């Protein structure tokens, strides 16, 4: 699922299914274990918080 | 590294293997305190075989709990595995803080006196090097006689 | 002399009560009128919930952050 | 002129930066401002320079680093020397079931373990300011 | 041409990040922990130290990126959760020295004693239980609560440590207090030790509570 949304960026595509790319990606799953790793030391599944909406604002004046 | 306190009858720059040719102050100055410190430490080591053994034996305990007493301990070697473990202990306490109660003001030990733990220094400098000179053979020899005491302890039962 | 980020150019939303807070836009245009408070106009794929997917800021709150990229906001 | 929104926010920022530094002084006198309040007490301060200062470990802050690490060393010794003599070797509890006693120096020993860990701390503490 | 924006009406961006002081003010005052500023370094520092060698690769050689982790604490929660590859090295070197210690102890004590004997799993635990003339244990640990209380690692959880990793200054019989002597070469001969060592008392664990695991006791 990561991957897909990953891949298609777009919300045209979450509600038409780009079936061949889901397959695509539904297949590409199985080394999940190995590369959702490679991927978490080499900082590319995490983001910084400073890139995210963090939440309400709680301050100001 | 002659001219520093420690040369003077039988033998002058001792070093046979060297050990200081290397010329490090530094180096120098960690040593001659270690020579002082075992010196000192072994002094008083050499009048801890003598005073025991002839006389003195503290009357009383030194261990209330275990019953043991002063002239039981034996003289010398034997005592190690014999003074109660919590007084060795407590001699490394005893010894601790007069590390950290010795505070050192130059380069080499100092800030006693002549052995004095307010004393002050010897003044005349001809007293001051003989006096330090006096304290480096003494401990030297007290070094050397520790361990020959230590021998002779294993070699011949109990330390005499 | 133009002011404020170039048109096109992507920002990251720095005000605190905005709905795309330390997100990404890209900027529609910059009024040059130095009387508008907040003549910075951006725009978002991702609407709030008015379903409204552009806003006007100040130019105090876009700091010209470089391009979303693959999965991130 | 006119003032254009530039000139209001730099004035808001003027304002701010002059008041701040205003309000800090003795000139403002708030009632966050109190003693038990944000600021320090008076001949007492807690925390300069990012450290500890040696205000902090209180009646201690005129002993020695080397003071300090002595009896922290020493507390550590006697008082795991207790808890040891209490809880494993040479339990009590059975002593004190048949009608006995505490060894009160046990006791009054194992309370000198959390002691020393404090003890310790306050000793790094001096040694930071150099002390 | 772009009009430069005035202080008065720049922006604050997010530099300022929960490991940092934020617009004016000092961090708390933490003792021996992970203290001062952290900055990204792990992964350039790791591919600089030496311990890399041609059983596997030549390269600096992590697979699972343990390295990159303090890299990526900045990412993650912005906090130094993970250590930097300096406390890493330091954690290396102590197990191997412990281990080409202990190695060798597991060893002698199947074959040497002294004036409690209780196999080599359960000789600590022994000594822990039955004191009469082991005061050692209390000897021992002194010594090793003296030793890594003065030779506590700075910060080298931030790879901050003024002193390189594992370089307690224990040099006595100038083994090689000579210029280079390729120093980096005796390191990694150190380091190969201690991690054939580790490998040795790993085995050694493992077996005697897995019977029939590696082969041999
Ligand atoms: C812990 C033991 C110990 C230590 C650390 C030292 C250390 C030292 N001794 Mg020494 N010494 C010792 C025991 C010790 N001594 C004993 C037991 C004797 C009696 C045999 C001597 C007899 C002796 C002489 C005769 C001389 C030294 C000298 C020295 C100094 C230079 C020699 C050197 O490189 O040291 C290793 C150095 C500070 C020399 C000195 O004073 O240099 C100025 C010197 O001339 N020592
Ligand atoms: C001022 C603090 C202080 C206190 C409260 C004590 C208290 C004690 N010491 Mg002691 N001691 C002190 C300072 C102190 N000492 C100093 C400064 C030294 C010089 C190193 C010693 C050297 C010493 C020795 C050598 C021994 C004791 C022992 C003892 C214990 C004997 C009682 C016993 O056997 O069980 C009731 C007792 C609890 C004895 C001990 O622990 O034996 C089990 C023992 O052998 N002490
Ligand atoms: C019996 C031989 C002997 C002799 C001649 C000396 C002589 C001396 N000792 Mg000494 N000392 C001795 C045994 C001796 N000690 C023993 C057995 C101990 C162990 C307790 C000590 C512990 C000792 C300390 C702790 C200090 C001295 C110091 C001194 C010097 C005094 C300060 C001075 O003159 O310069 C000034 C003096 C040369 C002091 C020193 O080196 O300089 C101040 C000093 O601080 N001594
Ligand atoms: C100045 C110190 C000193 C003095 C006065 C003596 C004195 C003596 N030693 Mg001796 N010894 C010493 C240091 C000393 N030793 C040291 C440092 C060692 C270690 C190398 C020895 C090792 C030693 C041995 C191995 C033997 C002696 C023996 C003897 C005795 C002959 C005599 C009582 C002999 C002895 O007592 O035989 C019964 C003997 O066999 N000593
Ligand atoms: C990780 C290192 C390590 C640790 C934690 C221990 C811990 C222990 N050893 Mg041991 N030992 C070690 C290494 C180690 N040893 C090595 C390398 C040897 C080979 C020389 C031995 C030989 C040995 C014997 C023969 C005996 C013990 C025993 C014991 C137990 C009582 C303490 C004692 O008297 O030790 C004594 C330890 C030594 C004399 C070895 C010290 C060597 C040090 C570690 C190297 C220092 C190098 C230095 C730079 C020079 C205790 C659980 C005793 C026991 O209860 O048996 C079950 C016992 O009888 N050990
Ligand atoms: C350098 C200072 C120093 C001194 C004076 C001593 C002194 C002593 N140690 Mg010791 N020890 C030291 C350093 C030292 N140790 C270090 C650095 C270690 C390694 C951690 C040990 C580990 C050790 C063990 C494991 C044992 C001793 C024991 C002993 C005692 C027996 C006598 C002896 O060693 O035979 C000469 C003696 C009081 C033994 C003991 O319990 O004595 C009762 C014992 O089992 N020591
Ligand atoms: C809450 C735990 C804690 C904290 C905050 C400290 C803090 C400190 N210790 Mg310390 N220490 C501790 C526990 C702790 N210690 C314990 C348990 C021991 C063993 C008895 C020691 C032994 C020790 C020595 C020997 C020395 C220090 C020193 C220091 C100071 C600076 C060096 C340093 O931090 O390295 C030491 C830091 C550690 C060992 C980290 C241990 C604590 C971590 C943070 C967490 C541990 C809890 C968890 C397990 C039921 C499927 C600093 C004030 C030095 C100093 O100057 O003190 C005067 C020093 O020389 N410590
Ligand atoms: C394979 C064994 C081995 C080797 C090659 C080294 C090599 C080294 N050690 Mg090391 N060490 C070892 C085992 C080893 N260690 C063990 C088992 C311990 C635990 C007691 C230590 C404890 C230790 C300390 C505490 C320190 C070193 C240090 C050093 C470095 C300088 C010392 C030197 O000249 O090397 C020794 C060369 C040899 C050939 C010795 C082997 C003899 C058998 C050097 C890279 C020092 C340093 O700067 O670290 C980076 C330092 O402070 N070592
Ligand atoms: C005080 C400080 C002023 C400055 C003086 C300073 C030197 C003090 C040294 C004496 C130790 C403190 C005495 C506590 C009483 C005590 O020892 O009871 C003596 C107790 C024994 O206690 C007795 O034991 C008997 C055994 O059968 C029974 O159990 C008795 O019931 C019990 O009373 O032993 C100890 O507490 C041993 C632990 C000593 C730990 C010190 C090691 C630390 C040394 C390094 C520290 C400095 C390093 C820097
Ligand atoms: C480049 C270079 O050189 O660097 C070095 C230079 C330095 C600084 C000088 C240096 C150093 C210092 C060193 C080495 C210290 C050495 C210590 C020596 C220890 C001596 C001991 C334990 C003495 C004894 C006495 C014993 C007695 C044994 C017996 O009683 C026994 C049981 C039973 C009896 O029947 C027979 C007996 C025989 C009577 C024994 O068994 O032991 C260092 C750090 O190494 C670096």
């Amino acid at each position: 699922g990561r991957s897909y949304l990953i891949r298609t960026n777009d919300a045209a595509k979450e509600i038409n299914i780009d079936v061949p790319l889901a397959v695509t990606c539904m297949a590409s799953g199985f080394s999940w274990p190995v590369a959702a790793w490679q991927e978490i030391v080499n900082g590319e599944m995490a983001v910084p918080n400073d890139q995210i909406h963090n939440g309400g604002p709680w301050n100001q004046s | 590294f002659e001219n520093e306190l420690g040369v003077q009858a039988p033998t002058g720059f001792f070093d046979p293997l060297g050990l200081s040719s290397d010329g490090s102050i530094d180096n120098f100055k960690r040593r001659r305190a270690s020579e002082i410190k075992h010196g000192r430490v072994a002094m008083l080591a050499t009048m801890g075989y003598m005073t025991p053994e002839i006389t003195g034996k503290f009357p009383g305990y030194l261990s209330y709990s275990q019953s043991i007493k002063f002239a039981d301990v034996p003289n010398g070697l034997a005592a190690m595995s014999k003074v109660p473990v919590l007084g060795w202990a407590q001699v490394a306490a005893y010894g601790a803080v007069c590390e950290l109660s010795q505070d050192q003001s130059p380069g080499t030990p100092g800030a006693a006196g002549d052995f004095g733990f307010k004393v002050i220094t010897s003044e005349d400098e001809e007293t001051l090097k003989r006096k330090l000179n006096s304290e480096l053979a003494n401990g030297r020899l007290a070094m050397m006689a520790i361990i020959g005491l230590f021998f002779q302890d294993g070699l011949t039962g109990g330390a005499y | 002399p133009w002011v404020g980020p170039k048109k096109g150019s992507w920002v990251k939303i720095l005000r605190p009560e905005s709905y795309w807070f330390q997100q990404r836009g890209q900027v529609v245009n910059v009024n040059q009128k130095p009387e508008v408070k907040y003549p910075v106009t951006v725009k978002f794929d991702s609407v709030n919930y008015a379903n409204v997917n552009t806003n006007g800021y100040a130019l105090w709150e876009v700091i010209e952050a470089p391009a979303p990229g693959p999965g991130e906001v | 002129y006119t003032e254009t929104v530039a000139d209001e926010r730099l004035f808001e920022q003027v304002y701010l930066q002059y008041t701040s530094e205003y309000l800090k002084g003795p000139l403002y006198w708030h009632p966050d401002k109190l003693q038990g309040w944000l600021p320090d007490y008076p001949g007492t301060p807690m925390i300069k320079e990012g450290k500890y200062t040696s205000h902090v470990i209180g009646n201690l802050k005129a002993f020695s680093s080397n003071e300090l690490a002595f009896l922290s060393m020493l507390f550590f010794g006697v008082g795991l020397y207790g808890n040891l003599q209490f809880n494993f070797y040479d339990p009590q509890w059975a002593k004190v079931d048949a009608g006995g006693f505490f060894n009160v120096s046990y006791i009054v020993e194992s309370f000198l373990l959390p002691i020393s860990f404090f003890m310790h701390i306050a000793c790094y503490i001096q040694r930071q300011n150099g002390k | 041409x772009x009009x430069x924006x005035x202080x008065x009406x720049x922006h604050p961006k997010h530099m300022l990040v929960a490991g940092v002081r934020g617009y004016e003010m000092e961090w708390q005052p933490i003792p021996g922990d992970a203290v001062k500023y952290p900055k990204p370094n792990s992964e350039e520092m790791f591919k600089t130290m030496i311990g890399a060698d041609v059983e596997t690769g030549g390269e600096a050689w992590d697979p699972l990126g343990f390295h990159k982790l303090f890299d990526r604490n900045f990412d993650f929660n912005m906090l130094p959760v993970y250590p930097h590859v300096q406390w890493l090295r330091e954690a290396e070197i102590k197990h191997g020295r412990v281990c080409m210690l202990a190695f060798i102890g597991c060893f002698a004590q199947a074959g040497y004693h002294i004036g409690v004997q209780p196999d080599w799993s359960k000789a600590l635990a022994e000594c822990y239980a039955s004191p009469t003339g082991a005061v050692g244990l209390f000897q021992i640990s002194v010594l090793i609560g003296w030793i890594e209380g003065k030779n506590y690692n700075g910060d080298a959880w931030v790879g901050m440590s003024e002193k390189e990793p594992g370089d307690l200054g224990f040099d006595p019989a100038g083994f090689t207090k000579n210029p280079d002597f390729d120093l980096k070469k005796a390191q990694l001969q150190e380091i190969k030790n201690g991690r054939l060592a580790m490998v040795g008392c790993a085995s050694i664990a493992a077996n005697h509570f897995i019977p029939g695991s590696v082969p041999l006791l």
